[PDB]
């Protein structure tokens, strides 16, 4: 139910003249309160406002802030770090170098609701400006085993910052009002006690599947939820479909269970995902598994036979830090028709990557991929063999289902490209995700296609847009043969014509 | 003070960018162009 | 880990005399720790020595303490009555009408350590010598809702009880001495307490899967488990086998992950039982589902489409309190070939009943059950047409499974029948329980076979007993055919010889 | 006498038993024969 932004994981890496750059960061994380990447504060220049920042209440992965010159990092209600990625390997947040070339840089980060990091440490270095940084005490945020990679070059020449208020006790504050007062909620509990409490109230104490903290003893009363969540109560693991009955050694159907998925516990899986038999919505299915639909249901199902190779995408196991398909892995992906995740095609490939020890790519080695027919991820084609008039790789694709889509909206991007048409004759179906189709200088026959009739899904949109103009292809006469012009045209030719 | 630029070697780290040397982590990163996303500037982005 | 034994559901009917009533009692719960099913001390005279009681430490379906004239009966160590299974559906401990025509009986039952009873109410009444369990809050030990219907009716005649020690809570105790003292583990318990407590003080709580108390404020301490029993550690579902991973959509393997067995979480199923994907040990796959043997061990294996008609046994489902296969009944065993539970034949199926509203059984409806090749449980035949020579309609039946036993022992029982022969000719495996062959007067062909052959489990027995003799048998020619080989025959005819 | 005879029209109840009349609670038991157990005595028990 709460609102969604997905993340940033560019890292120290600018866009542009630092508006531009402020500008992405706002666009993204404005009216986001729950990130499910990484938050990156990165060169934010001074007299920019941060407003949107307050919204953020819970981050996945790590949050970095680094190179701003703006005085103030409004994170005043951001409540989690969980961890599931680092930064560096070791940092869960981490607040770097945001100083200035008059040492007028980051002087304010409010950040009076963080009370917990499941995951990782943080690490302080280079913060000439901030001010009452130094006061906080990470012992009750981070968890034990993390204590140990724990770093922290507090130090503040500038020394010049409102102490804190007699409301913050041990005199920890992340700012000056005494509503900065760090409240603990860790170790300042009880003996008998293991969840995070209210305070040293052993009454006040809290559930496990609590995170940050809770306003009651009860599930429902956590602040955020350790594990999953079901509805609107915290749960290690979503209620089973079926549970054992001790007494009668058999199998029951439980009227609670829910579906897992994500974090949530959700009735019904998504259309695109598949089901587990266990009851849980997955990306994929294991190898020795497949998937098929059955009575309404897209299921795993352990196979013994046939089967076919993994093909795993690109930027999942072995592709983990892959940028695009090139000669190092493009032999793996011989007699795939399925692909387990994303394409990525990119100039790189072709041009070669001597940082990654990547050989130039033949073009003639891209036919490889003519066996495929399904991609369950998404399809990105930033680059093309400029003596190819078409994605003739992939016209027995068929179906792209958009599981993983590029930035969290794209499912099918065709971008950059000297082909004259697309060619993707077999496609039937973009489950989920938008199309943008641009900067093809010289591609023509995109716009006879309805797109709506092979999306589905209500709200997936078409972005054809810096093209070759469809004037100028009419006048050339780049334009679907007459003999098929019910629906569209992948091409001139009547093959590349789909209704026919 | 605060950046400096990249080694010769260094030419195509930044596929779509220009490269930056951060001096405090002694680290070496991208500035990408209008419209470039990710560390090496990889990605085109959506506007 | 503790000792078991099955229970008995005879209510308040006597087993034969005082003595062999006793005796059986002693059989059923001596050694025993957890009953599985219902603890009944009904019968019991005095003089009797009832120590064997001491070892029983829970019970999981109902207790029924009635028409005991014996002076003590030593439940010392019983901490947790469950209350599965309720006496005259509403009451999970009921002492009654223990007395004799000198209003002389029960006096002292030193229940010192029942602290729990699940589910269930709990009802007094004419018991007129029953000293000091009048003092006892049951408040404590009953759960909230339940103590709605308790029936409490004390009254004590004599008054000549000796009274509580001062050093027991409110006056409370259940016998004499500080021993018998009553221990309050529920209405002692501190603020908003997540379940039950070891001391008065907020940091006494206990765990919220803590049944009758704790050692101190642990899942571990718990001195009885609510749900579940990890090895030592009290959980509410055992470990899954896999877990599902919210970062990566995709399920993992749990290294703690563990198969259910009964309340207990164990790391293998046991020996016949069969074990689900679900990580659950269970007696009978569906009919959704199929049995077989993968790397080793008898698993659930969904259907491919072509399955085998699977119906429940008797006493599950529509055949609920059954006793027999029945006129009624019989229908809905038309074209099973695997049975998910039990089958008994009794001859009031034969002979009809006027209680159960059901008319006699028409002999040949017995043939639908030659499409049957597979029984979960035991097959108890008592009864069978007097005027046919074998077990025809078992001709058929392959494997009896033996998940489930009868009196917790016996998987093929064929008691009081005029066949001269089994005709068990598909018989191929007794996977689990004790064979008894006893009262058929025109029987042979019955200790000819290599039963041991047969059985799939250490420690399976064979009583064939007060049948026609074995010498008889071969005087008038009731040996098997020449074509038989030595292991054995089912019986005269060549068809009828074994493997 | 708190144990008594059933009436006539509980003849069939025990089927390998005796039909008794507990007072106290006004119902319907059996007294088993020997080697046998089960409320109405269905069962056969070795003993
Ligand atoms: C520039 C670039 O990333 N090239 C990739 C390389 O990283 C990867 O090791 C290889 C196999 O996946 O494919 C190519
Ligand atoms: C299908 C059917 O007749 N079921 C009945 C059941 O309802 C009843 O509880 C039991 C005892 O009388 O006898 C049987
Ligand atoms: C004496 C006896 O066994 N009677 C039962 C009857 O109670 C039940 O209703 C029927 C179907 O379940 O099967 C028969
Ligand atoms: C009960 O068990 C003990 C040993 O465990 C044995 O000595 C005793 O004879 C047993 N009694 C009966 C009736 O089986
Ligand atoms: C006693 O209460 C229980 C509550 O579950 C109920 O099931 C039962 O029927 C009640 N007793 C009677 C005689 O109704
Ligand atoms: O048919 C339901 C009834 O059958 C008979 C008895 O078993 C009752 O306890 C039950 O309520
Ligand atoms: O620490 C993780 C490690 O992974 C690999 C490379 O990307 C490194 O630059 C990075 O530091
Ligand atoms: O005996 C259990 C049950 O049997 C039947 C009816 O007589 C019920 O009233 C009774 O409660």
């Amino acid at each position: 139910e709460k609102k969604v932004c997905q993340g940033t994981s560019n890292k120290l890496t600018q866009l542009g003249t630092f508006e531009d750059h402020f500008l992405s960061l706002q666009r993204m994380f404005n009216n986001c309160e729950v990130v499910l990447g990484n938050l990156e504060i990165t060169y934010v220049q001074r007299n920019y406002d941060l407003s949107f920042l307050k919204t953020i209440q819970e981050v996945a992965g790590y949050v970095l802030i680094a190179l701003n010159t703006v005085e103030r990092i409004p994170l005043e209600n951001l409540q989690i770090i969980k961890g599931n990625m680092y930064y560096e390997n070791s940092y869960a947040l981490a607040v770097l170098s945001n100083y200035d070339a008059n040492k007028t840089g980051l002087k304010e980060l409010p950040m009076r609701n963080l009370q917990e990091i499941l995951h990782g440490a943080v690490r302080f270095s280079n913060n000439p400006a901030l001010c009452n940084v130094e006061s906080i005490q990470w012992r009750d945020i981070v968890s034990s085993d993390f204590l140990s990679n724990m770093s922290m070059d507090f130090q503040n020449h500038l020394g010049s910052c409102q102490k804190c208020d007699p409301s913050c006790p041990n005199g920890s504050c992340w700012g000056a009002g005494e509503e900065n007062c760090q409240k603990l909620t860790k170790i300042i509990c009880a003996q008998q006690c293991s969840g995070r409490c209210r305070g040293k109230s052993p009454s006040d104490c809290c559930h496990n599947q609590c995170a940050a903290g809770c306003t009651g003893p009860r599930e429902s009363d956590c602040l955020v939820c350790r594990k999953f969540r079901d509805e609107a109560t915290c749960k290690d693991t979503c209620p089973p479909l079926m549970l054992y009955n001790p007494t009668t050694y058999q199998m029951d159907v439980n009227p609670e269970g829910k579906y897992s998925f994500g974090a949530t516990c959700v009735k019904k899986c998504p259309r695109n995902y598949v089901v587990t038999d266990h009851g849980s919505c997955v990306r994929a299915c294991g190898a020795d598994s497949y998937e098929m639909e059955e009575d309404g249901v897209r299921k795993c199902k352990k196979c013994e036979g046939p089967c076919r190779k993994v093909c795993n995408g690109i930027g999942i196991g072995e592709f983990k830090d892959s940028l695009s398909i090139n000669a190092t892995n493009i032999k793996h992906f011989k007699n795939c028709t399925s692909i387990s995740g994303d394409l990525h095609i990119l100039p790189v490939a072709f041009r070669g990557d001597s940082f990654t020890h990547t050989p130039p790519l033949d073009p003639q080695e891209l036919d490889i991929l003519k066996t495929v027919k399904e991609i369950t991820g998404f399809l990105l084609i930033q680059a093309w063999p400029e003596n190819r008039t078409d994605l003739h790789a992939f016209e027995n694709l068929e179906i792209i289902r958009g599981r993983t889509k590029q930035h969290g909206q794209f499912s099918l991007a065709v971008v950059s490209l000297n082909i004259t048409s697309l060619g993707l004759r077999s496609l039937k179906e973009i489950s989920d995700g938008d199309v943008i189709i641009s900067g093809n200088k010289n591609l023509c026959y995109a716009n006879t296609i309805n797109w709506k009739k092979l999306f589905g899904t209500s709200g997936q949109k078409t972005k054809i847009i810096s093209n070759r103009g469809e004037n100028s292809c009419k006048a050339t006469g780049q334009v679907c043969h007459a003999l098929c012009s019910p629906e569209g045209c992948w091409g001139p030719e009547p093959r590349d014509c789909v209704s026919h | 003070v605060s950046i400096t630029k990249c080694s010769s070697d260094m030419n195509g780290y930044c596929l779509h960018g220009q490269c930056i040397y951060l001096v405090d982590m002694s680290q070496n990163y991208c500035r990408c162009e209008v419209g470039y996303t990710g560390v090496r500037c990889e990605h085109f982005f959506l506007t």
